């Protein structure tokens, strides 16, 4: 293949060292490494849930029971699971197909690496990573990454990081705001016939 | 976020001061209305599926645009996703109930929200509509006076009823 | 900041779920604890101003280097006795701000955060606010469950110096 | 499970922390109010058969299709009407759990998750279940801290149904 | 994970049964040992870096082949993760007295720690000396009369002597 | 990223055309230099936690406001993330330095830190005295005659400068 | 890009730390290595059109067939000649710029990445360019720490395509 | 640990590739540094006892409350001027390894990461270090290639402890 | 992970010790051996891709079991791992003679290379072989006495002899 071609990071809160007590505004950690109650694995479930899909994906139908049966069992890792919550049918459907690759690049390093974007460079590098190796050689890409592992490793949920300073109303926004699609799809589905009054 | 208590502190943090005699007394006045407060959270958390969904219902009647093939609410996905979102809305309602301050509200549900559903197409008047909805509904929860110890209990209602209102403002 | 009511909602959060008969006993928790904080701060801030000069006092008895030994971070002068006076300003306010919370979330989000870069930075010795939190500890005259709750945050802040 | 012990040391440890007086409030509201939970779920315990007796009739009477229709999934049959008291047994017993523990953690783990899998592969449909819970808050008798602290499972389990 | 009311509750769950008398009158006794267990874990929380800190010196003052160069306390980084491992072992047991069961202490601590010892060539022997030292520190905390009410805590003490003998197992 | 060398060998090969005479001969006129550039960033490096120490101090000396409650360097958390601006500052001012060009100055530190000190209320101008009081302070260790050969070294110490004006103007 | 200088940075702000005596030693290797490399590069600039032409020939001689046979990736026309002398004068420029540079990255970021993608899509044989930069290392004229240098890039780049 | 040779194999093996002349250069700044760096360690091996005792004596010099303050962290008894002792031949220990090495990567790995919970933990103050290692900066008795080598490894302890 | 500096280092510290005399200048014969070791580097490295080749030709002329069909170096792909794993054994044996310790190679190289080629089913005397024809090409490389100026460099071949040896057993 080809190399990503560089991209200068922007500042952002992740990037420098977190002098702070976790206490209230801390991302709770979602990890199997220690031995969970089948209760605990069901809401560790449900957070890499309504990390990935968002709250709204949160629906039976897209649920991935297999993916949830190995993954109680320990059949895979927590890196593994969030992979195929990636590579899922409903996930590649609902965000994948109503994006180009530059908002779905922006997405997943938000959903994955839990970091925003550094700039419109950031995604122009990983959506030709996209285009070429398809959706699940883009996901390997990130979940393999050092940033993924360094943060989250095999066995963590990944989280918004950095997203509240201590002391802090507000912060950066939260991923969970993002849509599906941009105004873009919006406007598409606004010229197929939808959305109208 | 902050809750009665941590908000006051950070004023008194900012301004660099301990707090005075009528900041602790303002405070032992919320200790006082906790209960009361507690029993809102209760009756809005047991009663949040009705809520959800006869808000919703009432809203789809009178804007049946919206249930109407083509609708922003038009299939099972979406609709399941509005009332989603009706649930999430009442939770951060609920959760800036339990703390006594709208940090929570207003940074982890508000802020980005109207750009959300201006990028979706998701009208935002419809959402604001469906949220008073779930304000009169929850406010007729809460002050029900039967199986409860009766008491004055304005302030809290108008508590929630402000946070109903900036959730309203927020989307619309 | 770290409290039962917002630790409470984190939990919610992060479990997507309202808030259940859990939170509602966090909350009593919370609520049976508050008056006693409230008192405990009434009190701390009432005793404060003798109860920092006493500690910056304690902090010279047992640490006389600091009065005699010339430097930055010593009080043999006066910006430095002042500098001293205005942390253990700072350490009693943010105690009687967590005793307001009811959580050590005020110390977490003003002071526990980043202390220990500072301390080695500016070439202070922790032990001095140690022994400080001990006249704090010593000094308060506090009784019942507004001495045991103020305590549990005077410990906090002496467990994360040392 | 969720209860307030077993949440607060989980919170605590997420964040890698020890157990500062915020989880002491947390002990302290589950200590308040885990006497009336024990004594609530006394008083199901002992009121339980008439409770699950009343709430199947209850159901067969806003139902009647239910105890008229051929189907597996009905009361029709002997066999039907044994399988909705044990189904009912089973939710009053998952709230003396709930009572007893402190949270709904036993109905999350017991009964919250997996019920609507089994409500649409046995064709059950959750209203009953909802009728037989109105049914147990309308007819548990209890008072007080004790009413509040079952009708909050009792809900719960409405909610997780409807 | 488990505490001292779900433990009963999943043994319930298990037989599928209501509760017994006798365990509504051992859980109603542990509600009154509740007070006495909160400030077990509060002291031992107050004075986690004293005991963390008196541990490890009697521990290295007694062994002393581990701080010598070519031991396994050696060096800043190992000594580190030695303090380290004692602050997590008595976090984990000040967990397990605050739930009261030491189903936490097992399964998040306990779980793997001698094969990660054993794999890391650490000696468990020597990490449950320190943590016999880290038992008498806190039961000696914990046992001072003084700055509290005067009564039985008995059980309390045992039942921390009980997890500090699991953490003490569970490492060699 | 490019240093010294690389930011001429891309600029060559934007005119696609071999290097000339005159720019092999400034490159080694660079090579002559880079025994003192060494020296500069091993000397800024050796002081670097003294240049951060004293700089922050003179600047809250001059600037007692920060320092004061409703300030952006009060509480510990807030110090703390200043005194880790500055040394990230100096860190890559010795990067650039020992690069010869800062394009790791510009693409690592200073890309987007205006406007992130914007959006979370850092006054700039306060952080460009700053890296102004590290510059003086560079400057004084740079420049110091004791202990280390003779010569002149006003280019690398001028580099030094533009690159701490550089990085000033980034955040005012 | 690789050169001392940015690979010893990019090591140091990966690890977030400053720049001790590792990178100190590995700037002092650059600059030992630097004036060898820059005259490398003079006489390789002022020596590179013989080099070139006779890289031209060598390839012509070893692969005659690029000069009889038609097609648009061989050199039997004017056009093929004059591209392959550009593309033979493109690796001894690219060679150049890592001599200045002191390190492969202009031959990684500018020639070797991507090379054969357009070998294979353009139909150009490895070995053509294998066999100029072999001409290359037998004629370029240079000893000593020169000439190692030099070599290492040549062989570089025959190992990418090789 | 952290050398110049470690750091070339492992930034080559980050790219997954073969050593180019990059590495090479790094080898021979290596090379250059490492002669002077073994006669200024085997100078500080010689001098060790020399340096290492009156490091500890300007310790105590500027700071006489170690010498007269009962207590575990201070070296009032002859327990705590041993302790001192075998610390300051550690520190000078790990400078020598720094020097054979050639990089600070014997201080990361074994004095500087983790020192900041030796410092809190046992109420060590950096201070007394940073006076102890600006001793050995006073009078170690190197010039040239290995004082500079030596005194960046004394800086970099100074500057991780301060 | 170590050099030929940093064992020793890790020796004289796991037994608490300054380096004696005969150790450091054992080091500064390494150190006068260093060019030679940089040499023979450069010589492997520039010739990498002839010796994988050349050995992987020879390999499979003295075991054309591979390359027959129903062999393990049948196929493109398994060719194409076969290939890229010569390369790689290559890769460590350079990286372990630039250190001058074998670390690199038995800690990022070896660590489970025998594990993963008898659950792939991967012939280990097969890789045995060819990286005793990677040894025979590599060794003939380094000691060509053209094109370089002369010397004894007995010792540094009989280290990369060592370590095609630890590569070849490795695997064995
Ligand atoms: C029903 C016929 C019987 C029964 C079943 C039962 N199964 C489990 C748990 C698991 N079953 C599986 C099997 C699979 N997961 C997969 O992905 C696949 C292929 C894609 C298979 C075949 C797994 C992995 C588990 C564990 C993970 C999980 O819980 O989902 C249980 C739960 C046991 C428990 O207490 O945890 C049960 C009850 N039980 C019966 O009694 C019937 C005979
Ligand atoms: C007193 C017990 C001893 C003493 C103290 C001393 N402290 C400083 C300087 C600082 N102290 C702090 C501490 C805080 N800042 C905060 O925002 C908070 C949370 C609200 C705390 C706890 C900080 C940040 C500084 C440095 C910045 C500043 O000057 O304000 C000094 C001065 C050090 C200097 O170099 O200028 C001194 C002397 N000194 C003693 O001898 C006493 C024993
Ligand atoms: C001397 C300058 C002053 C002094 C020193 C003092 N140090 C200690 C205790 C410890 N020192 C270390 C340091 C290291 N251990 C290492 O493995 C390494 C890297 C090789 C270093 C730098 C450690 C780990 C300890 C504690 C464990 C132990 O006792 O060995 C003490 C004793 C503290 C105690 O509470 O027992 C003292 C007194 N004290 C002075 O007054 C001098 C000014
Ligand atoms: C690696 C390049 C890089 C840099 C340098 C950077 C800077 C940076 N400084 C921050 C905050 C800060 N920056 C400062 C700095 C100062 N306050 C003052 O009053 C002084 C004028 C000044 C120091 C001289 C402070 C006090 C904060 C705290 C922000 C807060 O918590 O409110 C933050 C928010 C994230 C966090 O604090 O965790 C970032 C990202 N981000 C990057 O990616
Ligand atoms: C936690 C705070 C928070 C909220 C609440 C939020 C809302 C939110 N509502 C969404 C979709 C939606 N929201 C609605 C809601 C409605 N549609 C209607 O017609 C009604 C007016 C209304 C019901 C009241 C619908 C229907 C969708 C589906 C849009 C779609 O997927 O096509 C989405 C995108 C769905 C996705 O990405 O999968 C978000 C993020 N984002 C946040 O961060
Ligand atoms: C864990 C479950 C649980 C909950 C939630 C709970 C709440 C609770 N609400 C109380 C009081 C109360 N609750 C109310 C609330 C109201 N009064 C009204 O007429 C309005 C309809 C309504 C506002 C929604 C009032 C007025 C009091 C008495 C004042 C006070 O105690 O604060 C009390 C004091 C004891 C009592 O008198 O009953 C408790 C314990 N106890 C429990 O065990
Ligand atoms: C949030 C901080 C906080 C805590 C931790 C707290 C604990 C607490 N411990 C109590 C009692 C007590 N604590 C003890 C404990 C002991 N007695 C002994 O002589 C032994 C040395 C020791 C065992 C470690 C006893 C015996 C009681 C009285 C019996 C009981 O109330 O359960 C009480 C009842 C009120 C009182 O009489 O003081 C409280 C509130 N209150 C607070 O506000
Ligand atoms: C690994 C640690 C290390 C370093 C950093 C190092 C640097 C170093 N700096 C040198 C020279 C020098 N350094 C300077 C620098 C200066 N002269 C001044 O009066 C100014 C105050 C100052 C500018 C900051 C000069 C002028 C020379 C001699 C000219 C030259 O060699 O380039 C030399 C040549 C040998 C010598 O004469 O000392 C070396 C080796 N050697 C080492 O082993
Ligand atoms: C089943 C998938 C598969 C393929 C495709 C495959 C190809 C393949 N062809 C090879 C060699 C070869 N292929 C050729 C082919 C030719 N030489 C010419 O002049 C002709 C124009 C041309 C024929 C069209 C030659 C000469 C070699 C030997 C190369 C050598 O020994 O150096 C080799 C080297 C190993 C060996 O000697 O067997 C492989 C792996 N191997 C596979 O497992
Ligand atoms: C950490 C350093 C490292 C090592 C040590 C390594 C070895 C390695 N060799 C592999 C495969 C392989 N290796 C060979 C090698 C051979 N087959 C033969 O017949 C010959 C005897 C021999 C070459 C001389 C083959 C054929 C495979 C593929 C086996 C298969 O596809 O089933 C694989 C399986 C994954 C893959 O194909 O990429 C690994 C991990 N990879 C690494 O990154
Ligand atoms: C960056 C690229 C680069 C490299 C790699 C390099 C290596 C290099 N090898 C050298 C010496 C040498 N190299 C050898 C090596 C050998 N002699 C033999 O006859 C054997 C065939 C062979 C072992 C493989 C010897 C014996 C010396 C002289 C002794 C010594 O300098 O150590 C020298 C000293 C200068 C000289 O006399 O040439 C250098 C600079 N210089 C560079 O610029």
């Amino acid at each position: 293949t080809l190399p990503l071609i560089a991209y200068a990071p922007v500042s952002q809160n992740q990037r420098v060292t977190n002098y702070e007590v976790s206490g209230d505004e801390h991302a709770r950690i979602f990890t199997t490494e220690g031995t969970l109650s089948p209760s605990a694995m069901d809401n560790l479930i449900a957070a890499a849930y309504r990390q990935v899909f968002n709250e709204q994906q949160m629906i039976q139908s897209n649920r991935q029971i297999a993916l949830e049966s190995q993954f109680k069992n320990q059949q895979i890792t927590v890196r593994d699971f969030i992979r195929g919550l990636a590579l899922s049918d409903s996930f590649r459907r609902r965000n994948f197909e109503v994006n180009n690759n530059y908002r779905f690049v922006q997405m997943c390093i938000q959903r994955l690496l839990g970091r925003d974007v550094y700039s419109e460079e950031e995604k122009i590098a990983w959506s030709i990573v996209i285009a070429t190796k398809g959706l699940p050689g883009f996901i390997n890409e990130l979940l393999n990454s050092q940033e993924y592992l360094e943060n989250f490793g095999y066995d963590t949920v990944p989280y918004q990081r950095r997203r509240i300073l201590p002391q802090r109303i507000s912060g950066e926004l939260p991923f969970a705001r993002m849509p599906r699609y941009g105004a873009d799809h919006r406007e598409k589905l606004e010229a197929i016939g939808y959305f109208r009054n | 976020m902050f809750d009665v208590f941590t908000r006051v502190v950070s004023q008194a943090d900012a301004r660099g001061e301990y707090l005075s005699g009528s900041q602790l007394d303002a405070l032992s006045a919320t200790v006082a209305e906790g209960n009361k407060r507690i029993d809102s959270v209760n009756r809005i958390t047991g009663n949040a599926s009705a809520i959800v969904s006869n808000a919703a219902r009432a809203l789809f009647a009178e804007q049946p645009q919206l249930i109407q093939p083509g609708g922003n609410a038009y299939t099972s996905r979406r609709m399941a996703a509005c009332l989603r979102d009706m649930e999430i809305i009442l939770r951060y309602v609920t959760y800036a109930t339990f703390t006594g301050d709208a940090s929570v509200l207003e940074d982890r549900c508000l802020n980005g929200l109207r750009e959300t559903y201006v990028a979706l197409g998701v009208p935002g008047a419809s959402v604001a509509a469906g949220v008073q909805k779930m304000k009169e509904a929850a406010l007729d929860i809460v002050n029900d006076p039967n199986g409860i110890t009766r008491g004055d209990c304005s302030a809290i209602v108008a508590e929630i009823a402000g946070y109903f209102d900036r959730a309203a403002a927020a989307v619309a | 900041m770290k409290t039962p009511l917002t630790e409470a909602v984190s939990t919610a959060d992060s479990q997507g779920r309202f808030l259940s008969s859990t939170e509602l006993q966090i909350a009593f928790g919370r609520l049976r604890q508050a008056n006693a904080g409230l008192q405990a701060a009434k009190a701390l801030t009432d005793n404060a101003q003798s109860l920092v000069n006493g500690a910056a006092q304690a902090v010279y008895n047992k640490f006389p280097y600091t009065t005699q030994t010339q430097g930055n971070n010593f009080a043999a002068d006066q910006r430095g006795k002042d500098k001293c006076a205005r942390d253990i300003g700072y350490y009693l306010r943010i105690v009687t701000y967590c005793l307001v919370a009811g959580g050590t979330g005020p110390l977490d989000e003003y002071l526990i955060a980043g202390i220990d870069e500072i301390n080695r930075t500016f070439d202070l010795s922790p032990s001095w606010y140690v022994e400080a939190l001990k006249y704090i500890k010593a000094n308060h005259g506090l009784s019942g469950d507004a001495r045991d709750e103020a305590n549990s945050y005077l410990d906090y802040a002496i467990n994360a110096l040392s």
